[PDB]
Parts: C-alpha cells; structure tokens; sequence
RNA sequence: UGCCUGGCGGCCGUAGCGCGGUGGUCCCACCUGACCCCAUGCCGAACUCAGAAGUGAAACGCCGUAGCGCCGAUGGUAGUGUGGGGUCUCCCCAUGCGAGAGUAGGGAACUGCCAGGCAU
RNA sequence: GCUCAACGGAUAAAAGGUACUCCGGGGAUAACAGGCUGAUACCGCCCAAGAGUUCAUAUCGACGGCGGUGUUUGGCACCU
RNA sequence: UCCUCCUAAAGAGUAACGGAGGAGCACGAAGGUUGGCUAAUCCUGGUCGGACAUCAGGAGGUUAGUGCAAUGGCAUAAGCC
RNA sequence: GGUUCUCCCCGAAAGCUAUUUAGGUAGCGCCUCGUGAAUUCAUCUCCGGGGGUAGAGCACUGUUUCGGCAAGGGGGUCACUUACCAACCCGAUGCAAACUGCGAAUACCGGAGAAUGUUAUCACGGGAGACACACGGCGGGUGCUAACGUCCGUCGUGAAGAGGGAAACAACCCAGACCGCCAGCUAAGGUCCCAAAGUCAUGGUUAAGUGGGAAACGAUGUGGGAAGGCCCAGAC
C-alpha cells in the first residue's frame, strides 16, 4: 500500500583503516555479517563488530582457500 | 594480394588515437609469435576500401613498415558504432 | 633546493577550495605576484594542481 | 562425505582455535594398522618431536601395531622425547578422531609420562 | 505489442541515457536497421515499424527485433498537482543509444529489405541507417 | 643424494574437473571379525574395538592429456579528476588516471618441517 | 503500574458551529488577472497501408513520426 | 515511534505526500557447552502411491535452511540432532 | 512597524537534531572577543588502507529475442496421436535504482616530510546572530531529462560584493573597491560609425542579410576528399 518509511542509518563501516595505530579495544569495523573476519589479535563481537585485542597497527589481509577478508593487528 | 602501408605509432592512449582518426588515419596492432607487438597507424580510406572485399578477412596480407614486409592475417576489427568507418584492427603475425 | 619563480596568472576568485588552499601553500597573494620557491616534487605538485593559473620560470 | 574428508571437517574447528591460541599441539593420526603422534610448533610447519608404530624401535616391542597397547607406547614415547627437548605444555589435537579408545590410550600415556595438557 | 510479462518492480527511476550501443552488428539476419541517434522507442513505435517492414516483404523471409521495451514510463494526468506519490505506469520504452541494431532481416533481396526498412524508419523518432552483415 | 608413501603447514584454481594410463615389499585404502570398549532417532554404513585371509576394484597418490574451469597481455574502447569548449536530455578539446569484455598467449601447480619403505 | 502510538511523552480530565462576526499578520499561502511552462488544447507538416468502380495523396487516411502557436484544460506559486 | 533495501554520487551522513516491505513479538529452549550431522532441485527404479508423501541409486553442490521483513552473513557452519 | 552621532578591526546563517513544532524556541554547526596549548591545522609529495559508484558484464536474481533439445500442458483416442503451446538445458543477443562470477577516476581515513600560511588548529570561557535562502555548474529523485517547478548531494556566485563584459539584465564571464593622480600594463570582452582600439595581413568558405530563432523530412544550391560503373569495339 503506502510507502514513506525508512529506518535510522546505523553508521556501519570501517572505523580504522590499514596502518592506523589503535589501542586495544578499539572498534575497527562495524558490519552486519562477517564480511571481514577476525584475524590475529582481533576479536568478533556479538554484532560482528571487529575490535582490537592488542595495541598495534590495523592490517587487512585476504587468506585461506575461500579468499576471505581478515583484519588483524600487528605490533608496531 | 593485399599490401597495406603503415608507420609505427609515436604515441599511445586515447588522446593520441582520437587525433589519428580526426586526421583520417586510424590505429592498429600487430601481435603474435616471438616478436613484440607493433603499434601502427593506417590510412583510413585505403584500408576501408580494401576490407570491403571478403578476401581481406581470409587472406595472408602484407603490411609494409619502414620498408620491411610483415606477413599477417586480420584478427579482429573495431568498427565505428554507426558510420562506414574503422576504429582499429588486430593483425596476428602469419 | 634549486630555486624556481612562480607567478600567479589568473584570479583566485571562483576557484575550488583545494586550489585556494594550494595557492596559499605556494604563498601567492595576488595576480602578478612572483614568489621564489625550492624545486621539490612537493612544490611541483602544488604547481601542477593549479597549473592553469600559474607560470613557472626556471 | 567420505570417511577422510569428513574427519578433516571434524578437525578444522579445534585446529583453528589452537592456531588462534598459539598453542603447541600434540597431533595424533590413527590408522587401522598404525598410530602416529607429532608435536608441531605453533607455526604449524615444524615438527619438534614425533613417534609412531612405523618406526622399528617401537613396533619391535609390540604385539600388533594397530591396537591400544601400541597407542600407549607411542604416547609414552612422544612424551619422553618431548620432555627431553624441554617441551612440557602442549594441547591435544585429536584430529577429528573421537577422544576414545586408541587416541585416548595415547593421550593418557602421554600425560602419564609428564606431558602437560 | 511488446511488454515484460512480469517484473520485479512496477516503477523505475527516470535515469539517463548516456553511452554508445551494445549489439552493433547484424548477428542473425542478412541486413539490419541501426540507430544513428539517441532516444526512447515506445512499444507502439516498435510495433508500427514492425508492421510496415512486414507488409513490405509480404510476410516473406524472416524478421528479428533486437530491442525490447522493458522500461516502464509513468505519467500524472490532468488536474493533478505535484507529489502525492509517483504516477501510474502508462507505457513501455526501450532506451536507444547510437549504434544499436534495431531490426534484422533475411530471406529477401537487398533492394526489398532497404525499401521495407525505409518504410519502417518513417515510423521511428530517431534517425537510422541501413546495415549489412560482415565477415568478422 | 634419488625415487616412493604418510602426517602437518605455506599458497588459495597457472593449483580444480574430466579423459587415459599407472602403483601395493613398505605406507594408504578397501578389507576380516565383533560378544566386548564404544556406537546406530533402524543399520558395526558411519563412529569404535580385535585383527591380517584377499585386493588395488573403489578411493587415494603419481604420470600423461588443452574438452571445460582458471590465469592472461599488447593495442583499441568505456568511464573520469582538473582546465577549456559546443548544436548543452548529449558530447568535443588539452592533461592526468584508465577499465570491463574480447584477442594473442599461459596453464596438467609451487613449496617447508618430521617420519617410514627402497636403491645407489 | 501509561497503544502518554500526535510514540522527547503541554492536563488526571475535553467535541463542534459562525454567512452575525472580530483582531494581529502574510502576496511566507489559495481564488481573479499578469509571468514561467506547454503535458493537454488548437493549427500545420513527415511516412503511406487503405477508402475513392479502376487510381495512395481530386477529396480523405489507419499504425506510427516532427513541429508551430500561446490558445483551452492544467502545473508552478515569481508580482500584487 | 521503530527495523530492512534503493534513491545515496565505491568512507560516515544525506531530502520529497520518492520506490518496495516489515516490527510493537517469540523461545527454559528456539539459551550454554561437548559430541555428531548436512541442504534445494532434477533424472532412474520401487506395494497401495497419483505431477508431489515414505524407500534406493545417480546428477547437483547450499540455489536449501535461519521462529519473522529486507540486507549483510553462515560449512570451522550462525543450518540440523 | 520603528529604533536617532563618528571612525577602525573581524565577520556569519538561512543547516542538523528536538519541539501542540513548522515565519517561535533550544543544543549543536557556522561569527566575534579573551585565555591557554601542542608542529595543532591546510595544500603537495611519497608510503599504508577499505571500497562496489561511473563503466562493463549476464555465472547469480529478474527480464529479453532467435535457433537447437526437450519434460510437461491444451486438443484428438473410445493405452496411441495432432500443422498447437512448451519450462529446464545447449548455442547465440540485449536490459536493471532496489542484479554482480568484474570494476575505475575521484573522494575519504591513517604515517612521514619540506615549503608556505599574521594559528589558519584544538580546549576552556564572555557576547551573539541564524535555523524563509536564490540562481548557475555537475551527479540524481520527483515532474514531461516541462517550469524563473520541487527535493537532496557537491562546487561557484548573489545574499552580505562595488568595478569591466553579456544592449538593458542580484545569482553568468572577467575581477575582489583603504584614500588621492588629467601616468603605464593587462582580464573577460572587443577594434567600420553611434563608441575606446585593425575598414590589419595571409589562405579558404557563404550569396542565404545565412550571419541576426525553430524539428522530422524534402531538393540537379555550392566547396573539399577517396572510390566505382559505362565509354572512340562509340558511351550519356
Ligand atoms: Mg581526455
Ligand atoms: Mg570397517
Ligand atoms: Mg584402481
Ligand atoms: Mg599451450
Ligand atoms: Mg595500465
Ligand atoms: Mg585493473
Ligand atoms: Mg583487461
Ligand atoms: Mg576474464
Ligand atoms: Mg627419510
Ligand atoms: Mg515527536
Ligand atoms: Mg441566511
Ligand atoms: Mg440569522
Ligand atoms: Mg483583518
Ligand atoms: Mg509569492
Ligand atoms: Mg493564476
Ligand atoms: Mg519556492
Ligand atoms: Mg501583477
Ligand atoms: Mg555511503
Ligand atoms: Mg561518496
Ligand atoms: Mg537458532
Ligand atoms: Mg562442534
Ligand atoms: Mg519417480
Ligand atoms: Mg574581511
Ligand atoms: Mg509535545
Ligand atoms: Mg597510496
Ligand atoms: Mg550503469
Ligand atoms: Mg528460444
Ligand atoms: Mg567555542
Ligand atoms: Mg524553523
Ligand atoms: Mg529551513
Ligand atoms: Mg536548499
Ligand atoms: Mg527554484
Ligand atoms: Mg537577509
Ligand atoms: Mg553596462
Ligand atoms: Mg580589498
Ligand atoms: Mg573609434
Ligand atoms: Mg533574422
């Protein structure tokens, strides 16, 4: 029937990009599913938020037989 | 037996290639085998007329470049979207 | 580095923000103004962004 | 899924977790005739110590290489070999086999001989 | 008269019509009618032109239509103000870019195809030209 | 050191699929037996245990092979940042960036750790 | 313990009429006329299957195409 | 009021009485963990049995499934015991 | 509605969010003044990043046409068959804001470095104003790719900006006025007279006052270019 509706935008996306130095706990990407997967020193929260488990530099990689995207954290 | 006269291109890319066609010439390329591709420029009217005979697309042609003869076959052709004109040709070394 | 001279050749009025900011970085204050700068890739890069409104002498 | 591809699937989760944890794993492989044990470094690509029933010093003292007594012998031997190299804390990677019977005989003996897990 | 039998969505953004055509060669028949200009062909236009060329050959030979009007066009009627929801779908067009082969034909002599395509072209809102099959 | 096999990784299709050939001393596999440990929303299929009569049939591994997948230029084409222009629904010029598809072509993976069998 | 859903929730508690009307304001905003537009209207043309015994275009013309006017039905809300 | 997608111009955000839908609940297991498992669809064969029930094989390979809209995820499953 | 002397410095907004709110108001954004603080910020260069847009493509989700193959359905049997329709599949061809087995330019985040920039940056504190925007360019939704229409994004200008040009003409082009000059150079735009500057030079085109309004379409107007058919076995 009638249209006219939408919902508030959820501000998903990458918060820290490659190379960026972050403190442990910092959110690196908000996403709805695991577009990105947690790599070394990176954790996955219940809404698939990836966050730093250690102080260091953000590092995006592509790994494994499925060519999946992973975010890890390098000590700096 | 078709004989095509060509010079090697001094430039490359979109700008250079459009300037060729505004000058009644058009780019082409020769590849195949051991030698490196050879970017060239052709006279439009001369090759337009030639390629209006099925033989062009099935015979061994000879391109003459700096008084050297290269034996080729026509391989692909890009035509203008709607005019009786040629935009580009691939030749493969025969 | 080696020194080049840069002159502003058109008005800054009506230009893109990034271009104004690039003129500021060159230190050009007005049409006709000539400025002595070092010949670095960083400086050449600013000249290049606003090349349509500056003249270089080397 | 055939027996093997099925087992590898059964093994993937635990191995990723151990990989994540950076653990030194004691990896077991079982066969109808033989059983094998490897202590592999966290990089996943270096074997620090190993024992199995295909090596003659071990199979020689064994009735049948493919049973529980043999499994106890292999486990005990990796443990010893491992302790002599300073290796003590590891994690068990049952590699998709049930923690049971032979695998468990191997595990129990490895612990018995001072290997910590 | 051509129309999609069903669609995912009823209505469509206006959008734009930039670019050159894909499908610029005579790929089925012997001769083709090609767009030289840019624009919209309605289903009624496509039909009017198909009829004309088909009279012209006395339903001999064979005819192909390379375009399909899959874009729904809406309109607001008289005495309605702006807004209050998007208009109602009234008809369907195909978006045409320079170079699109519109119709193909074979099984007739070239002279007759040119005539038939001449009659058809007089029904269309975009300039066209007559084209032939080409080796490669 | 060389061939062969098993395990664990790197790499993530130039690495896969198919088709043909090929291997069992060893390893692997099927296999034998099953009261029992243990198991089947039924089933010893699977999981599991005790084994060694048979076979490499299947699977697996190796070698071959361009039907397919995959990779893939050069050149042109499309788009586009900045500046300028036209007949401004769209385009053109200068400059910089420059695809996608297709073409030639590549391609029957590469590689580390440990262990076992064989040979010189 | 509130569908305080008018969902940052004026009160625990509330519908209407005014052509008998009134004040403060707005061309911030409607009705007339102007203006912009020209889908619609009106006028003209392009193609020509067909009507016209025969014959497309004397007189007309299907399916479609392109325009001109400002001129109807409207759109807008720029002036008052 | 709230959620999902597009408009939205490849970071976030972004309007209209723009284009499409959904929520105002459910669940003590439909939560936790250990252990295990793997769809759809099609072809062939098979009592009653039919285009379609349950059985077997083969192709297929997640097109299934996810309490519910949409989108993003999901095989190490997040799906199923 | 009106709000009264002078000079100087800086200099907005017409947006977000909430509002019995919508021409009101509040917080934030943007202005000013003061205090303090970092190599704080900007441009460029190199370095480290994620993209799913333009474009393309058609494996996916849909849509689409031609050909092959085909289960199935509609019709005739009194199980078999018909010039019918036929999904899937194979080959070929297009279309997509809510398609993606591809994918830019730009833009954005981060590191480092020089030059430049009257700190341009951030923090706290005193004072606000503003929350009717307009046109133009680009990318779009809506509308008819109608509107001096309407709604977002982004830049420019007007607003709050004089001067030169576009006859006149906020919003377009050039350009930013501290004051004085009866000096000089330029910008856009111009140089026969009104009217400052070429009745300039050189090679062409046009004959329509085209230039100095308007499409499909029509035509031995005329200029340039590359080919072809017939022809002294006599062509037109
Ligand atoms: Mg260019
Ligand atoms: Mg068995
Ligand atoms: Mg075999
Ligand atoms: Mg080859
Ligand atoms: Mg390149
Ligand atoms: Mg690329
Ligand atoms: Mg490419
Ligand atoms: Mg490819
Ligand atoms: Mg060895
Ligand atoms: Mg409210
Ligand atoms: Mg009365
Ligand atoms: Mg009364
Ligand atoms: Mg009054
Ligand atoms: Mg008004
Ligand atoms: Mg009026
Ligand atoms: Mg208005
Ligand atoms: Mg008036
Ligand atoms: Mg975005
Ligand atoms: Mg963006
Ligand atoms: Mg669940
Ligand atoms: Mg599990
Ligand atoms: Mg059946
Ligand atoms: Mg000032
Ligand atoms: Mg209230
Ligand atoms: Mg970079
Ligand atoms: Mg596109
Ligand atoms: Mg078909
Ligand atoms: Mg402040
Ligand atoms: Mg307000
Ligand atoms: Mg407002
Ligand atoms: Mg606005
Ligand atoms: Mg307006
Ligand atoms: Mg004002
Ligand atoms: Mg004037
Ligand atoms: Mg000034
Ligand atoms: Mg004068
Ligand atoms: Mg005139």
């Amino acid at each position: 029937t009638r249209n006219g509706r939408d919902s508030e935008a959820k501000r998903l996306g990458v918060k820290r990009f490659g190379g960026e130095s972050v403190l442990a706990g910092s959110i690196i990407v908000r996403q709805r599913g695991t577009k990105f997967h947690a790599g070394a020193n990176v954790g996955c929260g219940r809404d698939h938020t990836l966050f730093a488990k250690a102080d260091g530099k953000v590092k995006f990689e592509v790994k494994g037989p499925k060519n999946r995207k992973f975010i890890s954290i390098e000590a700096e | 037996m078709f004989t095509i006269n060509a010079e090697v291109r001094k430039e490359q890319g979109k700008g250079a290639s459009r300037r060729l066609r505004a000058a009644n010439k058009f780019p082409a390329i020769i590849y195949g085998g051991k030698e490196a591709p050879l970017a060239i420029e052709l006279d439009h009217d001369k090759v337009m007329n030639m390629q209006a005979k099925a033989e062009f697309y099935s015979e061994v042609l000879t391109i003459v470049v700096d008084g050297k003869e290269i034996k080729v076959k026509a391989q692909d052709v890009q035509r203008h979207p709607y005019k009786p004109k040629l935009q580009h040709i691939d030749f493969v070394r025969a | 580095a080696k020194t080049i001279k840069i002159t502003q050749t058109r008005s800054a009025i009506g230009r893109l923000p990034k271009h104004k900011a690039t003129l500021l970085g060159l230190g050009l204050r007005r049409i006709g103004h000539t400025v002595e700068r070092e010949d670095t890739p960083a400086i050449r890069g600013m000249i290049n962004a606003v090349s349509f409104m500056v003249k270089v002498e080397e | 899924m055939d027996k093997k591809s099925a087992r590898i699937r059964r093994a993937t989760r635990a191995r990723r977790k151990l990989q994540e944890l950076g653990a030194t794993r004691l990896v077991v492989h079982r066969t109808p005739r033989h059983i094998y044990a490897q202590v592999i470094a966290p990089n996943g690509s270096e074997v620090l110590v190993a024992a199995s029933t295909v090596e003659k010093a071990i199979a020689e003292q064994l009735k049948y290489t493919g049973n529980k007594d043999a499994a106890a012998a292999v486990g005990k031997a990796v443990a010893e070999r491992a302790l002599e190299k300073g290796i003590k804390d590891v994690s068990f990677d049952r590699s998709g086999f049930q923690y049971h019977g032979r695998v468990q005989a191997l595990a129990d003996a490895a612990r018995e001989a001072g290997l910590q897990f | 008269m051509l129309q999609p039998k069903r669609t995912k969505f009823r209505k469509m953004h206006k959008g734009r019509n930039r670019g050159l055509a894909q499908g610029t060669d005579v790929s089925f028949g012997s001769f083709g009618l090609k767009a030289v200009g840019r624009g919209r062909l309605t289903a009624r236009q496509i039909e009017a032109a198909r009829r004309a060329m088909t009279r012209a050959v006395k339903r001999q030979g064979k005819i192909w239509i390379r375009v399909f009007p899959d874009k729904p066009i809406t309109e607001k009627p008289l005495a309605v103000r702006m807004g209050k929801g998007k208009g109602n779908v009234e008809y369907w067009v195909a978006l045409i870019q320079p170079g699109k082969v519109l119709y193909e034909m074979d099984g007739v002599p070239e002279e007759l195809a040119r005539e038939a395509f001449k009659l058809a072209a007089a029904k269309l809102p975009i300039k066209t030209t007559f084209v032939t099959k080409t080796v490669m």
